[PDB]
């Protein structure tokens, strides 16, 4: 039928997103991924849902029954996945995560070799094989089984990329991090802290059933509070699966998509990185962003919503920055999806390398 | 001085994980500041005694997934991890953390003690080149050099 | 069906033991164990077979869809999943291995509360369950859902059990093992090494499809010619599960299971343990081990082949001792089901209280 | 400030090894300067997180068989030794541990946490009583006092 919506499969786990469908996914998908080498490469990362523990393992007996090599990441945030899927040459990845939703929801994302979503011909012949009632696909047996050897140090691997990515650390600057209880809850914290920033943590203790509660990307007034209780610089707040980001200025105040798209993309126009002075953005992108982007010479391209079609911009082109009001901001200088943290490390770029307090940066595009 | 204990706690040690075939990894920082590997383990700051550096590596528990790092005389950080070398030189018959044994001794001035989880076989990684299957008085003569 | 054999669910792995059905096993058969509590405590054991990942995660995906708490043990022996279950008031356990057979093959098997065999009237309900093609047994969701705690220390724990049952550290003897590339692999060589013994390995180097492959107590022969060339006092032989035990003296002959449980059980008529004085085995024993048994006072019981008639018989007269030819001994003041590296301790016992070498004691027992 | 980390690690130290039926044997020191039982179990001086907790009561070690010993926020020793009690009111079938933290509150300030290795129930022993089959929240609020 219809499985394969924007966000991959989705539905509340076990009474929709069932583990018999999960299996269904890894042993046809892994059979459609299987085309080139008789041993694919797939691995596989989820976020702090009770319900990631049932289907991963559910996903891995799919892989494993078609012959496909299963590394498990554990809790590792979807821009991670896809930067080890391209960074290890492996044919495939997995996020068993439902951004933002609640904890009860659960979802199936699928990247290719390069980091992007599935091409939609292979999304086609998944469904397909879901139509027929005959589990008729090869089963290797002895040998030919799949094999799984685990890669739970992904996680430093993707650490290590965002360390680089820092112009230099930032020593010296007060930071309130909210994870939402979700995958990047140990990665973040000690991404900042090894970057020598004073870091400040809440939402940093998920136990599979708080994920997106009153905090996270969503839900923002627990950060803000926070931020100025400890009078902390600024606030970051990653999301359940860690690709959207929303920051909190040292006043409390809410700084969405649009402006820290302005932040980071002004200040990557100062170091000649901004490819052609443009970004892409969304019809949902508010017009005073529009009006304060000609203001500093860097032109636009709107698409629609969905950040499918917002990374179809920047590919046909070579466009460097794009996103949405959401808060899903994309560098393809560095990643190939939306990023939490590349994208709080460039707005981290921006606070320290002109001093300005986030408040500052954050006033020079007005909202309509 | 200071320095026949800490060495007779990794040589007692060491030789009780290699009766029992327990795989093992440590690593002796020297000169090469190892800051940028130790904030990625458990941190301790412990004091050097045998019987907590065999609790460090029980077959499976949080603290044994990965490399002792030793700052001083002093257990700086368990659970650390180590760049692969990916050298040819590497027996195809282990790997994983001897992989990362000599591949930490390439980039620093470090000293690295491996016990072979599948043999016994205590090894050792200084300057890309390790040495395996070594003799109790050999790992008390390389180690009494530092 | 026919689902439940003699040693549980059983096939090749993928073709007939489809990772489909193992998750339909754990999914009823987590039910009918769920009648208690609405979160039932079910831990789940292995062998090195490449097949148990893929296994491990259907099943699981099934313990998990009806709310039962899982402890995952990772590599571990069937003695020690019984050992366990009972130990933690665990409402079952499971084992994903099948034993002495090739690689390619593997099973399901079952244990109740109390470490026994699951009664055949659960049983029965199970495969009940597996011939409604309709799943309408309840989809927990939310917190309902299960829940999943790894337990892969409980190795130790079994091994703490096993240290104790030791009469002493044995100084002073060599020992050669052959540990079938199996669950025993990692476990025996600790136990041995950590009472004080030289150890000399051997079939102790899985790597997921090298198990019972010309090691093991179904093919000695191996291990016949390594305690000679090593000139060990003896040799221990575990099987792939490491339930049986199949010795070899310093001479290198074979010494079966009946050769054991003579051995052993009147060692223990000495130190009186042995209960009433008399020994269960099977139809299968050899003659003169009986007439052994006179020669030192010891009655005995006879029952049928396979080891649930051996156990059904200790248990309504309060036997202590009991056995087959295949290696497989049951000593019911210490553990439940058939432990092989049990039976190596209570060997070795007799070895160091007597002090007398292997072929000497195996002497006793004239076999026709 | 400092006191909810070091507390959250102690609990989840506590409810993973309930889970588990690991047998646990935590001492606090708060007034009574416990020098002298310090100094009978292996030295260590390492800081607290929850992974070193777990490590150390684990079922067959060097370090299990005794004491935690907790000066500041530290982890002063292990494996220390405690004076038993022979208080009429231990109910019998238990104990060894039990008799054991009973005992070093009877002597001391201190505050004694035990998960019983025959159920895994969490215990806790100040000035000589004991208080059996403890809840999560119930540990918490009973530390958030320390």
């Amino acid at each position: 039928g219809k499985y394969f919506g924007t966000d991959g499969v989705r539905g509340v786990a076990n009474s929709e997103l069932t583990p018999e469908l999960a299996f269904k996914v890894g042993r046809f998908g892994g059979y459609v991924l299987t085309k080139d080498k008789q041993r694919p490469k797939v691995l596989i990362g989820r976020d702090t849902r009770i319900s990631g523990h049932m289907l991963e393992g559910a996903l891995v007996a799919g892989l494993l029954s078609i012959g496909a090599e299963v590394m498990r990441l554990g809790v590792i945030s979807t821009p991670g996945v896809s930067y080890l899927t391209k960074a290890m040459d492996a044919e495939a990845g997995v996020m068993i995560s439902a951004s933002h939703n609640p904890v009860q929801d659960n979802g199936i994302k699928f990247f290719g070799g390069d980091g992007f979503k599935l091409s939609d011909e292979q999304e086609a012949e998944i469904e397909r094989l879901m139509d027929e009632p005959e589990d008729k696909l090869p089963r290797p047996v002895g040998a030919d089984l799949g094999l799984v050897n685990d890669y739970f140090e992904g996680g430093q691997k993707y650490l290590q990329f965002l360390k680089q990515t820092a112009d230099e650390d930032f020593t010296g600057i007060h930071v309130a991090l909210d994870c939402a209880n979700g995958a990047t809850s140990s990665l973040a914290t000690h991404l900042f802290a090894d970057l020598d920033a004073d870091v400040s943590t809440m939402g940093t203790s998920p136990n599979g059933l708080n994920i997106n509660d009153g905090v996270g990307s969503t839900h923002p007034e627990a950060l803000s509070a926070f931020v100025k209780e400890k009078n902390a610089d600024l606030g970051l707040a990653f999301d359940g699966d860690g690709d959207r980001l929303i920051a909190v200025d040292e006043k409390g105040n809410i700084v969405d998509g649009d402006q820290i798209m302005y932040i980071c993309s002004k200040h990557l126009k100062s170091e000649g990185r901004l490819k052609d002075d443009t970004v892409v953005s969304t019809v949902m992108s508010n017009l005073g962003f529009y009006k304060a982007l000609e203001k500093e010479g860097i032109k636009s391209v709107q698409t629609a919503v969905g950040d499918r079609y917002v990374v179809e911009a920047m590919k046909k082109d070579g466009y460097n920055v794009g996103g949405e009001q959401s808060g899903h901001l994309i560098f393809l200088d560095y990643n190939t999806t939306g990023d939490g943290l590349l994208s709080a490390i460039m707005l981290m770029n921006t606070l320290k390398a002109t001093g300005k307090p986030l408040s500052e940066l954050a006033a020079e595009m007005q909202k309509f | 001085e200071a320095q026949q204990k800490t060495i007779e706690a990794i040589t007692k040690a060491i030789n009780y994980m290699a009766k029992r075939r327990i795989g093992a990894l440590l690593t002796i920082e020297r000169d090469t500041g190892m800051g940028d590997y130790i904030e990625t383990g458990i941190p301790l700051n412990a004091k050097v005694s045998s019987e907590l550096l065999i609790n460090i590596f029980i077959p499976n528990t949080p603290l044994h997934d990965g490399a002792v790092i030793m700052k001083n005389n002093e257990i700086a950080a368990a659970a650390c991890y180590l760049p692969l070398s990916e050298s040819p030189f590497i027996s195809k018959e282990l790997g994983t953390r001897h992989r990362a044994a000599v591949g930490i001794s390439e980039v620093t001035d470090s000293l690295t003690i491996i016990v072979s989880e599948e043999t016994g076989g205590v090894s050792v990684a200084k300057n890309g080149d390790l040495h395996r299957e070594l003799t109790e008085e050999a790992l008390k003569e390389m180690l009494e050099a530092e």
